[PDB]
Order: C-alpha cells, then sequence, then structure tokens
DNA sequence: GCAGAATCGCCC
DNA sequence: AGCTCGATTTTT
C-alpha cells in the first residue's frame, strides 16, 4: 500500500468506532501523529481522502488543525491533547 | 458542397520570420518542446501568436507543373505543429534538467531505432531563403507545413521564393513571411542547392513526429518509413502494400500454434492504419473557436507580461493529470506491445500491452533472428520501471521528454526514504550522474524520477485482452445524464431536464445548484426541500402523462439506453501543446488495428496462408481488403466518416509567375489548372458506449448489482440530507460544539436534538422528523448510488428513481459513470525541489532554509458527482476503450462493433481508484472560459 | 465511378479489378431484399472410405479398397429463394396517382 | 417456375405475419365457418 | 424486385382492355404430382 | 479480476 | 400505357 491508503485506513476505524463521544479530537490525535508539522498546511482536496467515507467531517478537522498552528504549541499527539482538551438542550423525538 | 471543394489556391507551406525586439519569448516558450542546449524546437499553430489572424488552415497546394503553362493541385490541410529552426536558443526551455540529448542517443541504441541520418549538403544559408534586406540576426525563423507535404519538407525537396515575400501582423510584431513550393513546379529543373533544407529541423521531425509513428506500427526503420509515406502522397500508392517488409515479431508469436495466420493478421492491420491514417489527417478540417489566441478567455483579469505567463502556467497545470495518466498507467497507448490470439470468435485477434514484451528480441516475416533484445538497466531497483522506458515513452526525443518532465513537476509524490533535503544535498550532487554531474541536483530528471518513483507502471511480459488509454478533444454531442441516451429523439428526455431546471430557476436555484437566497433557519430550510420534491412530483405527471397518450413502450426502452461520448477526429480541436499530437496521431492509428483484426480474420479464413509469408500473400491479396475495410471499418458502430469530391470552379486562377520570381520579378498570370486528387474521406466521430441497467439475466454478477432494502443505521449520514445539514449547520445549530456527523448519528441512535437558547423546541421536533422520513423514504426507494452535493443533482437524482420505478427496475443499481476533475493548488516548496532551478546545493540545511520562503503549484483530481454538467464545458478527455465486435441479429451475418467504456490499470494513476463493476471514471477538464467564450 | 475505364477496353480493366468486384458482389447481392443464399463448408468423416479398385476394374477384375480421401473444394453456396414484392396501400402522397 | 413455401398473398399480404397474427386470424374465422 | 405488367395482345385474352389489379398465371402441383 | 450490443442521422 | 420500399430469420 501508499502510505497514504494507511492513514485512510486507520480514520475509518477510529470513526466506525467511536460512540457517545464527538470523533474530531481523536482525527485530529492521529493526523498530528502520522503527519506532525506537515498538518500546519493540510488541504480540504487532501483532507477529504484521508476521511474517505465520512468526508463531510474536513471542515471541523482543518477548523481545529488551524487552532493547534496558531496557538504556538509543538506538532506532537502529547500536546495536542494538552491544549485541545484545555480549550447541552437536548429535546427527545416521537 | 463541402470544405474541400471552397478552399483557395496557394503553396505547399510558408516561413515566418518574428522580430527579436518584440515577439513575446516567455509566452511561447510556456506552450513549447524547449530543453537546454536545443537547436529545434516545436510550438503549436495559433492565430495571433504563431500565425496571422485569419490564417487559412484548409488550401488548394500547387504542387506540379507537367509543362510551364499547366499546374495541378492537391487538397489539404495544415500540420498541427510549427518548427522553429533559426535563432531558436532565443525561445527559452520548458525544462531546466541539463544532459537529455545524450541520454536519448544512448538509449535509441538498446532498443534498436534508427538515428537521423543527414544529406551529404549543408543545410541552407540565411541569405538564401530570407526576403530582401532583412537582418538574420535581428529575427526568429519557423515553417508552417501542409500535412500531404511533411515529408518533401523533412527530405530537402522543397522551393523558397523569397521575392513572393508577404508583411503580416502576429499579435503586436510586425513579421513576415515566404512560400515554399514542391521542386515539381519547376519542370526545366532548378539547381540542388537552390532547395530547402536545414538538418536541424529535419532531425527534430524524425525524434518528435515520425519516431512515435513508427512505435505504433512496432516497426524500428523509421528512415524507411518516412520514404514510404512520402511515396504514399505523390504517387497514389494508398491500394498497394508496402509496410509488410519493414515487421518484426516476438517469440510469442513465433512460437504460436496459428503464427502463420498471426503473421497476416498483424501485418494488414498495419497496412490499413498506413492507408488510411494519412488520408483523415490531410482531409479539410472546420476551424476551432480555441485556435484564436487573442479571444482566450484565460487571460481576461491579467495586467502585463508577469500576468499572463503565469495564467500560462496554471493553464498547463489543468492537462497535466491527461499526460501523467499516460505515463503511469500499465495499459496506456505508449506501451502497446502488438496483436495476439486466444474470447468469441471476432474478439479472438485482439490489441496487446507491456513494457517487458517491447524490450524483446524479434524475427522477421520469413522467420530470420532480427533484433538481439535488451537486459534492462537505478533507484526503482531490479525488475522495475526505469528512466530508459519514460525514454521510451518519450520516442527518444529529447524536445518530447522536456515537455513530459515538466508535466510531472506538477504531481504529487506518494511514497510506498531518505528526506527530500538530504537527497538534494546526498546522492543527486554525486560525480557519478551522467545527466548533471552533480552540478544541477534540484532539477535533474534523476532528482524528478526518484520522487515519483512509487508510481510508475510494473514492466509486463503477458499476452491478456485488455482495454487502452487514449486522450483527446470530445465532440459536440454527449449522453451522460443518468439515463443516457433514452428518449434522445421521437418529449425527449433532454427536453425533461430543460423542464426541470426552468422550475429551479423559479425556486431561486441555478444550473450549478447555487441559492440567489439562502435558508434562514429550520423552517426555511424544510420549506427549501418541500417546495424542490413538488416541483419534481410535478414534472414527473406531466412526463407520465405523455408517454401513456402517445402509446411509446417507454418501459423497454430504458433496458436498451446507453452513456455516449464522442471522441473527436479533427487534429485542430485538440488542446494547445505539442505532446497532444503525439496523443491523437498514436490514438487514432491504435483504433484503426483494432478494427480492421476480424475483417483480416475473416478475408484470412477463405484465402489462407498456406505457408506464404505475409509481404507474399498481401502482393496478391490486398487491394481487395482495402475495399472490404472501407465497406465494413465506416457506420458499423464506432467510426464516423463522410466521403466527398473535391471540385474547382473556374478553369485558370491568379497566381504569380513562378519562373520570374526564381528570378526576382514580381507579377501575375491565370496558369490553368485542374485537380490532381478528386476523393477525400473526411473524419468525423470515434463513439463510445457504456451500458446503464443490469437485467438480472447473467445469474454470475447479480451480487455486484443487488438492492438491499434492510433499515441500516447509517441511512441519514450515507442518506440525501447530510452533505446540507453539513453546509447550513452554523445556521441550524449556531455557536453548538458537535461536529455534524456526530449530531446526526446520535439522533440516528438516541432519538434526540439540541434547541439553540431562544429557538422553539417544536420548530425543532419537525427539522428532525423530516430528516427522518426522507432519508428512510430514499433507503426504500433509492436505485442511483450517489450523496448528492447540490440541489440540482438532488433533484435529478428523485426524478430519474422515479422513471426506473415506472419501469419496474427496483431490483438493482443502475451503472454510473464518474468524472475525475483537476483542481490546482499552491503548496509549500519544501518536497518540490525544482523551485530552486539549476543551483548547486551544498548542504541539507541550505536546502531547508532556500525552501522554506517558496511555494510550489501541484494538481490533484476531485470527483464530480454529475458528470453531464462537465460534458456541457467541451472537456478535454482521458478514457479507456476495448473495442467489441460481434454478429448482426435477425439472420443478419454482418459484423458491427461498440468501444467500450472499460478500467484504468496501475495504482499510480489517481488515488481515487484506490479500492467496481457499476462505477466507472473518465478525467475530464473544461474548455468554455479557459480558451472558448461563453 | 471509382476506378474509372480512362479508355481501356473492358478485358484490360477487368485483368486489375475483377477479384475486388467479385468479393463486393457476395457482399451487396444476397441477403439486401432479392436474393437469399448460405454459405456452408463440406466435410467427410472418414479418413478413408470403401471404393471398387479401378485399376484391377479397367482389366475386368472387381474388387474392393479403402482408399485414402479429401476434398478438393470445401466452400459451397446453397441458394434458397428470390423474393416478388408487390405494395398494398396507396397512401394520397404522390398526387398524379390519385 | 416452381414457387417457394411461404406466401403471403391473402388482401393484406404480410401484415402481422409474426409477433394474434394474421395467418391465425384466418384460421380462426375458417374454424367459424367450419361451425 | 417488384411484380409488374405483361407486355404484348397475343398472351391472354383476360388482359385486354390498371395501376391497381395485377397478375399472375399459377398451376397447382397438389393432387397431380404430390399428395395431399 | 472488471456485463452487452444491427447501424447510420437528427442536436431541440 | 404500368406507386415505394434498410435487410435478413421465424414458418403456422
Ligand atoms: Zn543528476
Amino acid at each position: 500500500t501508499y502510505e497514504i491508503e494507511n492513514i485512510r485506513a486507520g480514520l475509518e476505524a477510529i470513526i466506525s468506532q467511536k460512540q457517545e463521544e464527538d470523533c474530531v479530537f481523536d482525527v485530529v490525535c492521529n493526523l498530528v501523529d502520522a503527519m506532525g508539522e506537515a498538518c500546519a498546511s493540510l488541504t480540504r482536496d487532501d483532507a477529504e481522502y484521508l476521511l474517505g467515507r465520512f468526508s463531510v467531517l474536513a471542515d471541523s478537522v482543518l477548523e481545529t488543525l488551524a487552532t493547534i498552528a496558531s496557538s504556538g504549541i509543538e506538532w506532537t499527539a502529547e500536546a495536542a491533547r494538552d491544549f485541545l482538551e484545555g480549550v447541552d438542550n437536548f429535546i427527545s423525538v416521537a | 458542397d463541402n470544405l474541400g471543394s471552397q478552399s483557395q489556391p496557394g503553396p505547399c507551406g510558408y516561413i515566418y520570420f518574428y522580430p527579436l525586439a518584440t515577439y513575446p519569448l516567455r509566452e511561447v516558450a510556456t506552450l513549447g518542446t524547449g530543453y537546454a542546449g536545443h537547436r529545434c524546437l516545436t510550438v503549436p499553430l495559433l492565430c495571433g501568436i504563431t500565425v496571422e489572424p485569419g490564417f487559412s488552415i484548409n488550401v488548394k497546394a500547387l504542387h506540379r507543373r507537367p509543362d510551364p503553362n499547366c499546374g495541378l493541385l492537391r487538397a489539404t490541410s495544415y500540420h498541427r505543429d510549427i518548427y522553429v529552426f533559426h535563432n531558436a536558443h532565443m525561445v527559452p526551455p520548458i525544462f531546466e534538467g541539463p544532459g537529455l540529448e545524450a541520454l536519448c542517443g544512448e538509449t535509441r541504441e538498446v532498443f534498436g531505432y534508427d538515428a537521423y541520418s543527414a544529406l551529404p549538403r549543408e543545410s541552407s544559408k540565411p541569405g538564401d531563403f530570407f526576403p530582401e534586406g532583412l537582418d538574420p540576426s535581428a529575427y526568429l525563423g519557423a515553417v508552417a507545413i501542409t500535412e500531404a507535404f511533411k515529408e518533401r519538407l523533412y527530405s530537402g525537396n522543397l522551393v523558397a521564393i523569397p521575392s513572393l515575400k508577404q508583411e503580416v501582423a502576429v499579435g503586436q510584431s510586425a513579421s513576415v513571411r515566404v512560400p515554399l513550393y514542391d521542386k515539381e513546379v519547376f519542370p526545366e529543373g532548378v539547381p540542388q542547392l537552390r532547395q530547402f533544407y536545414n538538418s536541424d529541423l529535419s532531425r527534430c521531425m524524425h525524434e518528435a513526429l515520425y519516431t512515435g509513428l513508427a512505435q505504433a506500427l512496432r516497426v524500428r526503420r523509421v528512415g524507411k518509413l518516412v520514404e514510404l509515406l512520402e511515396k504514399q502522397s505523390l504517387q497514389d500508392q494508398a491500394k498497394v502494400a508496402k509496410v509488410a517488409p519493414l515487421k518484426e515479431f516476438p517469440a510469442s508469436t513465433i512460437s504460436h500454434p496459428d503464427s502463420g495466420a498471426l503473421m497476416i493478421v498483424d501485418s494488414a492491420a498495419c497496412e490499413l492504419a498506413v492507408s488510411y491514417a494519412p488520408a483523415m489527417l490531410e482531409a479539410s478540417h472546420e476551424t476551432p473557436a480555441s485556435l484564436n489566441y487573442d479571444s482566450w478567455p484565460l487571460f481576461a483579469d491579467c495586467e502585463g507580461p508577469e500576468a499572463r505567463v503565469a495564467a500560462l502556467h496554471r493553464y498547463n497545470a489543468s492537462l497535466a493529470p491527461h499526460v501523467s495518466t499516460q505515463i503511469f498507467a500499465t495499459n496506456s497507448v505508449l506501451y502497446v506491445s502488438g496483436v495476439s490470439k486466444s474470447e468469441s470468435l471476432f474478439n479472438s485477434f485482439y490489441m496487446t500491452h507491456g513494457l517487458g514484451t517491447l524490450q524483446e528480441g524479434t524475427w522477421d516475416p520469413c522467420r530470420r533472428p532480427c533484433f538481439s533484445g535488451w537486459g534492462g538497466p537505478g533507484t526503482n531497483g531490479p525488475g522495475n520501471y526505469a528512466v530508459e522506458h519514460l525514454v521510451y515513452a518519450a520516442s527518444f526525443s529529447p524536445n518530447l521528454l522536456a515537455r513530459y518532465a515538466y508535466y510531472l513537476q506538477f504531481c504529487q509524490g506518494q511514497k510506498s526514504v531518505p528526506e527530500t533535503g538530504s537527497y538534494v544535498a546526498g546522492a543527486a550532487a554525486s560525480p557519478m550522474c551522467s545527466l548533471c554531474e552533480g552540478r544541477a541536483p534540484a532539477v535533474c530528471l534523476n532528482t524528478l524520477f526518484f520522487r515519483l518513483r512509487d508510481r510508475f507502471p510494473p514492466v509486463m511480459s503477458t499476452q491478456r485482452r485488455d482495454p487502452y488509454v487514449i486522450s483527446g478533444a470530445s465532440g459536440s454531442y454527449n449522453e451522460t445524464d443518468f439515463l443516457g441516451n433514452f428518449l434522445n429523439f421521437i418529449y425527449t428526455y433532454w427536453q425533461l431536464n430543460q423542464n426541470l431546471l426552468e422550475r429551479l430557476s423559479r425556486l431561486g436555484i441555478d444550473a450549478e445548484g447555487k441559492l440567489e437566497k439562502e435558508p434562514h433557519g429550520p423552517r426555511d430550510f424544510v420549506k427549501m426541500f418541500k417546495d424542490v420534491d413538488a416541483a419534481v412530483d410535478a414534472e414527473v405527471v406531466q412526463f407520465m402523462n405523455s408517454m401513456a397518450k402517445n402509446n411509446i413502450t417507454y418501459k423497454d426502452l430504458v433496458k436498451s439506453c446507453y452513456h455516449v461520448m464522442q471522441y473527436s477526429c479533427n487534429p485542430f480541436a485538440q488542446p494547445a501543446c505539442p505532446i497532444f499530437t503525439q496523443l491523437f496521431y498514436r490514438s487514432l492509428l491504435t483504433i484503426l488495428q483494432d478494427i480492421s483484426l476480424p475483417i483480416c480474420m475473416c478475408y484470412e479464413n477463405d484465402n489462407p496462408g498456406l505457408g506464404q509469408s505475409p509481404p507474399e500473400w498481401l502482393k496478391g491479396h490486398y487491394q481487395t481488403l482495402c475495399t472490404n475495410f472501407r465497406s465494413l471499418a465506416i457506420d458499423k458502430g464506432v467510426l464516423t466518416a463522410k466521403e466527398a469530391k473535391v471540385v474547382h470552379g473556374e478553369p485558370t486562377c491568379d497566381l504569380p509567375d513562378l519562373d520570374a520570381a526564381l528570378q526576382g520579378r514580381v507579377y501575375g498570370r491565370r496558369l490553368p489548372v485542374r485537380m490532381s486528387k478528386v476523393l477525400m474521406l473526411c473524419p468525423r466521430n470515434i463513439k463510445i458506449k457504456n451500458r446503464v441497467v443490469f437485467t438480472g439475466e447473467n445469474a454470475a454478477l447479480q451480487n455486484s448489482f443487488i438492492k438491499s432494502t434492510t433499515r441500516r443505521e447509517n441511512y441519514i449520514i450515507n442518506g440525501p440530507y447530510m452533505k446540507f445539514l453539513n453546509t447550513y449547520h452554523k445556521t441550524l445549530f449556531p455557536d453548538t460544539k458537535l461536529s455534524s456527523l456526530y449530531l446526526w448519528h446520535n439522533f440516528s441512535r438516541r432519538r434526540s436534538v439540541p434547541v439553540p437558547s431562544g429557538a422553539s423546541a417544536e420548530e425543532y421536533s419537525d427539522l428532525a422528523l423530516f430528516v427522518d422520513g426522507g432519508s428512510r423514504a430514499h433507503e426504500e426507494s433509492n436505485v442511483i448510488d450517489v450523496v448528492p452535493g447540490n440541489l440540482v443533482t438532488y433533484a435529478k437524482q428523485r426524478l430519474n428513481n422515479a422513471i426506473l420505478k415506472a419501469c419496474g427496475q427496483t431490483q438493482f443499481y443502475i451503472s454510473l459513470i464518474q468524472g475525475l476533475v483537476p483542481r490546482t493548488q499552491s503548496v509549500p516548496a519544501r518536497d518540490y525541489p525544482h523551485v530552486l532551478g539549476t543551483r548547486a546545493v551544498e548542504s541539507a540545511a541550505a536546502y531547508a532554509e532556500a525552501t522554506s520562503s517558496l511555494t510550489a503549484t501541484t494538481v490533484v483530481c476531485a470527483a464530480t458527482d454529475c458528470l453531464s454538467q462537465v460534458c456541457k464545458a467541451r472537456p478535454v478527455v482521458t478514457l479507456p476503450v476495448t473495442i467489441n465486435k460481434y454478429t448482426g441479429v435477425n439472420g443478419n451475418n454482418q459484423i458491427f462493433q461498440a468501444g467500450n467504456l472499460g478500467y484504468f490499470m496501475g495504482r499510480g494513476v489517481d488515488r481515487n481508484l484506490l479500492q467496481s463493476m457499476r462505477k466507472k471514471f473518465v478525467f475530464a477538464t473544461p474548455t468554455l472560459g479557459l480558451t472558448v467564450k461563453r
């Protein structure tokens, strides 16, 4: 395989299993682990390919990666959690 | 009447002279084939940059005077490329890497190919072909040539007449042209040194034009192919066999149980391609609006020369995926290896591919040893694709290889490795490099090859029946909506789609799905969709009423519908790149061979080889086989062409006195004239077909097409609304932390929805029930495997699911075609080392410093959900085809053909192809708003 | 019309052209609305067959031999019918006939 | 000469000869006339 | 092969005088040389 | 690995 | 003096 196929498989494996919590921080940590500093310029066309079946998530991933880039922490999964985790009404339907 | 009859008398070609002080040298270089150290290059023929506005591409060429008082006329179009031969060092190269001319020379010899052999004369001195008084140091010189007399240009048999000069405006530049005439217009003779010859021009044509035509026939003797094409043009030899002696065969053909019949079929297919392809290329062609460079829309916002050059580089990046696909695909037209035998009877002979086969030794038509083969060679390792295979793809031409390398510089790397800067400062700078000596490490061809290494195809020695990949301009009438050519003529399916766009206009939605007013909130989002659903459901009723009152059998017409694409046969319709000349010519020669295979087989079954060699068998049979081909290849389901007679109206015409003009005196005469050829074969289109409906009849296939009905958990997020629920998320749920995917998946499992702080509860309970209701209705009814991105595609999906239900088509998904469309993006130059130029690189820290402030242009492809809107923009296309052949119905015994859309081979082609029966792909780049005005 | 006579006599013109004209006729005369015919290959199953010894029979002596045999011609053109047609309905379109 | 086996020479000729067929329609009428 | 007309007044008295009527001569073979 | 098809034109 | 017709098989 190409390495972009292995990143894509690992993201579809996370998103297909994550339940009872929103997945964007766990997707962003897997990207920052696999690409490091190269996340700082990740384009929407590359992000949509890597997200595969779940390509709808791309805008929220890119908005999240800009907060890591602009807050001046280094590109590692340990620093990404340390920033993100420091930084509702719900009606039921018939 | 016809375009041939209407064309005027004129010369066989022109020499153009452009002033160096004012001519736009950096613009033409972006469209050229220039390498570092060149003495000649090719550029496109274009009105307003290489020829004057109003240039006639069709002419009657005055080519022979049987005596001083009679002229003969040949009807011909121009050749597509212009050859730049005098002061050519003034045009910048397209690619900066050194050493290409020696690399091409070495690689041509190991494959056993013929190099250009110069005439024993010198090249014509400037004072022999320049107009009176012009300084040769002040001008750039180039040839424009007619398609029928280009071998005469190569062979030094044209005469230039400087006294007949004409002054012409080429864009801003005050330019001059001189006419060219065939030496057969001087029956008393002209001295051998009075004829026009340039050795750098003839060598450039040998490499960049004729070598690729020889590769398409599997011939090595390029100079002998040029000689037989010249005699075919001047002495009417189209019905005489001529290429068979030059043929060569591999051990898989020589060892074959049917080898004697295979050698005859392979030879006869090549003879027919050489008879018919030049005739169709020489024919009179329509003049496209894209041929006018000063009306190109892509320049419309540009101010000054830098903006114009940067606009041409963006234009070139939009074409690169077509060029890189023909390098990366295992089944590219550039890697066709020959003919082999099994498949049903008419499919039993077929075209093969493989670079391993192309390296092997060969035998001649008398079964004697011929070429001895090559054992192979770099950084991609043993048995794998090497830089020599890229040189073979480029026809051993440094001009073509330079423009291929320029397109490959737009491609992304895909690692299956040293960091880029430690490769560029490390092994790329070694004095062992046979190209740069380590003195240009960032732009070197070996550095580009190292970067793209894992995308090149495997090297193959097998004989399987696969589709081959073609590139070129599309025709006028494509049928690529969801039901293809269903009810195209008799209301028509085209009119039904026009009616739907009119209803969507009354809702405030345009043809690309843009709104005049975006939805304000939950009520407005529901209201927007319910109006589109009601508008589609109204049009289904009016259509079903029309089919009923006319008793039309629409329920059976759905079963036989096809998607249709037209591949254009006009050479002037192709994009303004010299690589597209070779891709078009080689696609045409390959299609004519593949169409001819069963025609040759049936004639040989009736007239057996009986141990004769193919040149002996063709001597008796070929004249009859030409006439069978003309009757059975055309209008039988792939190729369309129109025969016509060409006539000239006047018995004399106003022409210069060529005997006085040779002595420098200029005045007119009314010379008697007649046509030397009357018949013309005007080519039209090649037609590509794909079947829409699987009928369940072939029991082995059903598991790929079958429609499930059980209630899935993904039904909202893989349903018809998810892309809109994402696009409008910030207006539906102001300042929520939740992703749109998690909000609707939580609803899909827990039945709950968040209500914004001042918003009303029941308004959101309704939004949720709309999404749920339509998603379950779609899960039940849908047979079109698409998640729509815009309201026009959403509407068209709802419409076509209704028609298929009225036809009882409910058990299976339909076939889809998806367009892959180029998107151009600027990225940090860190892994794109060619931005540094011919610069010396001394350390990885200096490479990192020099790239830290720089950006590179790159290209990726995006999948469209709606091919039919791309086909309205008159696209450049690349696609795979197999030509299948079959018997007629109702007791008929004739052979009919279809060109069926196939699949790409090789994992390096595009990441969207990385894993189907029911989805196929085409690459498309639009031309409306780039080179043609809306 | 495509291969003109140019003052040649018909025997001179046929010397070059006739082999091609045979193949045009076979393709354009049959199954085109008047004449129908079926092409077939003829084969013999046994490699030898029971036949009289013709050298002995010429000298008046009668006995059998299993002579080796093969076909001297393989293609056969079986004729079927010639079709005659007559139109039933006048549609009023040709105003001279009404 | 001799005629072939399949001739269509009733008042409407080859009308609906194959797909009920005009031949079958004529066979139905002869059966009613037999009764 | 379109059905046409007979020429010559000696052929048969039934042909002695149209667009809309044509004639064929016919002799049956069932019950003569072939058994019903 | 990865259907089947008698064909042409017409172009709203 | 005397329509127009894209064609084959099927075969009761
Ligand atoms: Zn180098």
